[PDB]
RNA sequence: UACUCGAGUGGCGAACGGGUGAGUAACACGUGGGUGAUCUGCCCUGCACUUUGGGAUAAGCCUGGGAAACUGGGUCUAAUACCGAAUACACCCUGCUGGUCGCAUGGCCUGGUAGGGGAAAGCUUUUGCGGUGUGGGAUGGGCCCGCGGCCUAUCAGCUUGUUGGUGGGGUGAUGGCCUACCAAGGCGACGACGGGUAGCCGGCCUGAGAGGGUGACCGGCCACACUGGGACUGAGAUACGGCCCAGACUCC
C-alpha cells in the first residue's frame, strides 16, 4: 500500500471584498487621489435620516482622474499608512 | 535564582548563549563581508564569497540559528544585488 | 415557627368564626378588648387587610410561604385567584383535613410534620408538602393503631369530602384526580380582593 | 494536542461530568469546541451516553483521549469499534425502567376494591 | 551488580498554571471579511533516506582567597555535546521561454528550460523510541479593514518623517518601518489638536416597552509584576519565582 506523493488540499473559494463608488475632489498629489463616500443611517434614538460623508485614500498608477469626476473603487492590501483603497475604473468625467 | 532547576537552567542558558553569540557573529561576518565586497564591486571574488555566504546561511537555517525563510529571503536579496550590480 | 397563642382571639378580632365550633365567638360577637364596641372608620385598606388576615391565619400558613404562593399563582397561565386557591388547597394538611382524617388544622399540621403517613411508599415529613394532581397518600400501621387516628377514622362525620378528594377504604387512602374549580371549592371569603391588595 | 476532558459540573454530593473535546491548554470548565457525552456516577446504573459518530471522527482526526475517557470508550464500544479487533459490542447497562404510575394506580385501586 | 542513586555533563518541561486593574478615548473589544502578503516543536498521515573523520571539557584529583556565597591556578575524562567532508534535484535563488485569472502589482498551472547551492544519532532488546528535506489535516498563532459603543470651546487651527512618490536596508510577512533624493502638503465646524473620567464584552439590577445604573461569581479578550530603560535565548517573551543597567527600601 503505497500512497501518492502529492495530496491536494481543499480549494477554498476566494472571498468577496468591499466595493464602492464615489467622487474625486482633488488630485494634486502623484498617483494618489481623494474620493468621498456617502452613507445614510437612521439615528438609533430619534430615527432621523442623517447623511454622512467619508474621506478615503485610493491607489492609482497613472493619475487619469480629473477633478469633479465619478469613479468606481475597490479594496486592496496595504501600501501606505491610512492609504488602503484602490482604483478599478473611471465612470464619469466632466 | 532560588532553586536548583532554575539555577541550572541559568547556567545552561549563559553557556549556550555564548555559543549562540559566536555563531551569530559568524553569520554577521559573512553578511558584512558580502557588504564590502559589493561596495568594492568585485565579480568573481563576490561569486565565491556569496557561495560561501549561501552555504553558511543554509547551514545556520539547518541547525536552527536562523529562520529558513529568513535565509531564503537573504539569499534572494544577495541575488538581486549581484544581478542589479 | 408555628403559632402558640389563642385561636379564638383571631376570630373575635376579625369578626367571623374560623373553626366553626367556637362558642365564645357567638357568645360575644363584638370585637374583644376594652373598646371593641367603638365604631371603626370603613376603608378599602381595612377591608383588604381583614380578608388577607382571615385567609392566612385560618390556613395557618406563614407569610413568605403565602407570598411566593401568590407569586407562583400570578406567574401561572391560569387566573391568579384560581391558581392561588388551588395551590393553597394542595397543601397536605388541608388535603387530609378535607378528607376528614383530621379535626383541626393545627393537629393535622403536627401529624404531617411528625410524619405518620407514607407518600408513595416513602416516609415524608413536611407540613407544607406539595401535593400534585394524580398522587397517592398512604398510612402507616403506627398511625392506624394510634388512638386519635382511630377516633378520627371511626368518627369522620364532618363536612362531605370534596370532589377532588375521596377515600377508598378503611386504610384512609386519599387520591386527587383533576384540578379543582373555584365554584366547586366554594371556599369562604373572596380572592379578588386579596389579589388586588397584593398587586397594590 | 487535543484531548478529551471531563468537566466538573453539577453538585458536590453527586458530581455531574460532561465529555468534551478541547485543547490541552484550555481550562477544566472553560473553552470547549464540542460537547459529545456525559457521565453520571451517582446513579448506580452509571448512565453512559456518547455520540458515536463524533467520537469516531475525533479519534480518526487524531485525538488522544486520557485513561478515563478511554475506559468510557471501551464501556460504550467506541474504542474497540475503531480498533476493529474484537468488533462492536455494547457493555453499557440501561437504567431499570420505572414502573408506570398509571399501572401502579390501577393495581392499588384493584387491591382497594 | 545496575536493582538504586548524591553531585556533574546531556535532552524535555520551565511563555504552562495563578493574581490584579495604576497606565489606555486606542483596532484595544464585539461584530463580518481579507491575507495573490503569513509562520507554526510536540500529533496524524504519505514520499527519499539516515556515509565518514577529528579536537575540546565538565566530572574526578592537586591548590589559593575566605566565616560566608562564590571565585583564581595545575592535572584529567565520556556521551544523542561541538566541528570538516558523502549525496539530496519533492527545496531556495538568478538568466531565457507558454496557458488562466482578474484583486492591481502580479498569482496559479508542483507550467517549461540554463546555471548555482542546500543536512543526519543512535539506545533498547520491549506494547519501542529517535535523526534530515518536502505534500495535506487540526489546533496554535501574526497584519489589516466597514459598523458600534463617556463628558468637555470658560480647548480654533495642528504637523516637518508631517504628507505623496522614487534607490537601498530590514523583518516571516505588505508596509515613512529606517535611511538618501524629489513635490508641499494631509487632517480641520459632518468637531482636529487640547482638558477631566474610566479596562472591554456574554451578563446582573430596575423597568410591560423604549429607557436608566452597574461589570459581584462564572465565561472570552486587553495590559502589569518596586519604579524607569536595554538585550540574548528559543517555534514561540510585558520573559511575575530568566538576564544587563539606573534610582528608594531592607538584611547579614
Ligand atoms: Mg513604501
Ligand atoms: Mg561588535
Ligand atoms: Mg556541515
Ligand atoms: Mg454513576
Ligand atoms: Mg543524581
Ligand atoms: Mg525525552
Ligand atoms: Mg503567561
Ligand atoms: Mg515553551
Ligand atoms: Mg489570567
Ligand atoms: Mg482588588
Ligand atoms: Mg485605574
Ligand atoms: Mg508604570
Ligand atoms: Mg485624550
Ligand atoms: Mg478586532
Ligand atoms: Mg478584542
Ligand atoms: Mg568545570
Ligand atoms: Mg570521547
Ligand atoms: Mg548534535
Ligand atoms: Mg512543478
Ligand atoms: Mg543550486
Ligand atoms: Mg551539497
Ligand atoms: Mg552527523
Ligand atoms: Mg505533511
Ligand atoms: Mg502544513
Ligand atoms: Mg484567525
Ligand atoms: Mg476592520
Ligand atoms: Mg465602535
Ligand atoms: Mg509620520
Ligand atoms: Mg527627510
Ligand atoms: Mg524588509
Ligand atoms: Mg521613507
Ligand atoms: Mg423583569
Ligand atoms: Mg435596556
Ligand atoms: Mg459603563
Ligand atoms: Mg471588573
Ligand atoms: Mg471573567
Ligand atoms: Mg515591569
Ligand atoms: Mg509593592
Ligand atoms: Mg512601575
Ligand atoms: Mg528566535
Ligand atoms: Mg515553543
Ligand atoms: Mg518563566
Amino acid at each position: 500500500q503505497k500512497g501518492p506523493k502529492y495530496t491536494p488540499a481543499a480549494e477554498k473559494p476566494r472571498g468577496r471584498r468591499k466595493t464602492a463608488i464615489g467622487y474625486v475632489v482633488s488630485d494634486k498629489m502623484q498617483k494618489t487621489i481623494v474620493v468621498e463616500l456617502e452613507d445614510r443611517k437612521s439615528h438609533p434614538l430619534y430615527g432621523k435620516i442623517i447623511r454622512t460623508t467619508k474621506k478615503v485614500k485610493a491607489h492609482d498608477e497613472n493619475g487619469e482622474a480629473g477633478i469633479g469626476d465619478r469613479v468606481s473603487l475597490m479594496e486592496t492590501r496595504p501600501l501606505s499608512a491610512t492609504k488602503r483603497w484602490r482604483l478599478v475604473e473611471i465612470l464619469e468625467k466632466a | 535564582a532560588n532553586i536548583k532547576s532554575q539555577i541550572k537552567r541559568i547556567r545552561t542558558n549563559e553557556r549556550r548563549r555564548l555559543r549562540n553569540q559566536s555563531v551569530k557573529s559568524s553569520l554577521r561576518t559573512a553578511i558584512r563581508g558580502f557588504r564590502e565586497a559589493v561596495d568594492a564591486g568585485d565579480k568573481d571574488k563576490a561569486s565565491e564569497l556569496l557561495h560561501a555566504t549561501s552555504r553558511k546561511l543554509d547551514k545556520a537555517a539547518s541547525k536552527g540559528v536562523i529562520h529558513p525563510n529568513q535565509a531564503a529571503n537573504k539569499k534572494s536579496a544577495l541575488a538581486l544585488a549581484l544581478n542589479k550590480l | 415557627a408555628r403559632y402558640t397563642g389563642p385561636a379564638t382571639r383571631k376570630s373575635r378580632r376579625l369578626g367571623v368564626d374560623l373553626v366553626g365550633g367556637d362558642q365564645s365567638f357567638e357568645k360575644r360577637p363584638y370585637p374583644p378588648g376594652q373598646h371593641g364596641r367603638a365604631r371603626i372608620k370603613e376603608s378599602e385598606y381595612r377591608q383588604q387587610l381583614q380578608e388577607k388576615q382571615k385567609a392566612r391565619f385560618s390556613y395557618g400558613v406563614m407569610e413568605k410561604q403565602f407570598r411566593r404562593y401568590y407569586e407562583e399563582a400570578n406567574r401561572q397561565p391560569g387566573k391568579t385567584g384560581d391558581n392561588l386557591l388551588r395551590i393553597l388547597e394542595s397543601r397536605l394538611d388541608n388535603v387530609v383535613y378535607r378528607a376528614g382524617l383530621a379535626r383541626t388544622r393545627r393537629m393535622a399540621r403536627q401529624l404531617v410534620s411528625h410524619g405518620h403517613f407514607l407518600v408513595n411508599g416513602v416516609k415524608v415529613d413536611i407540613p407544607s408538602y406539595r401535593v400534585s394532581q394524580y398522587d397517592i397518600i398512604d398510612v402507616k400501621e403506627k398511625s392506624l393503631n394510634t388512638l386519635p387516628f382511630q377516633i378520627a377514622r371511626e368518627t369522620a362525620g364532618e363536612r362531605p369530602i370534596p370532589s377532588w378528594l375521596q377515600v377508598v377504604g378503611e386504610r384512609q387512602r386519599i387520591l386527587v384526580h383533576q384540578l379543582p374549580e373555584r365554584a366547586q371549592i366554594d371556599v369562604p371569603l373572596t380572592e379578588q380582593l386579596i389579589v388586588e391588595l397584593y398587586s397594590k | 494536542a487535543v484531548k478529551i476532558k471531563l468537566t466538573r459540573l453539577g453538585k458536590i454530593r453527586n458530581p455531574q461530568y460532561r465529555i468534551i473535546v478541547a485543547d490541552a491548554r484550555t481550562r477544566r470548565d472553560g473553552r470547549a469546541i464540542e460537547v459529545i457525552g456525559r457521565y453520571h456516577p451517582k446513579e448506580e446504573p452509571s448512565l453512559i451516553q456518547i455520540d458515536s459518530e463524533r467520537a469516531q471522527y475525533w479519534l480518526g482526526v487524531g485525538a488522544q483521549p486520557t485513561e478515563p475517557v478511554l475506559a468510557l470508550l471501551k464501556i460504550t464500544g467506541d474504542w474497540q469499534k475503531f480498533k476493529g479487533l474484537p468488533g462492536a459490542e455494547g457493555t453499557l447497562k440501561v437504567k431499570e425502567p420505572k414502573p408506570s404510575k398509571l399501572d401502579l394506580f390501577n393495581a392499588a385501586l384493584a387491591e382497594a376494591e
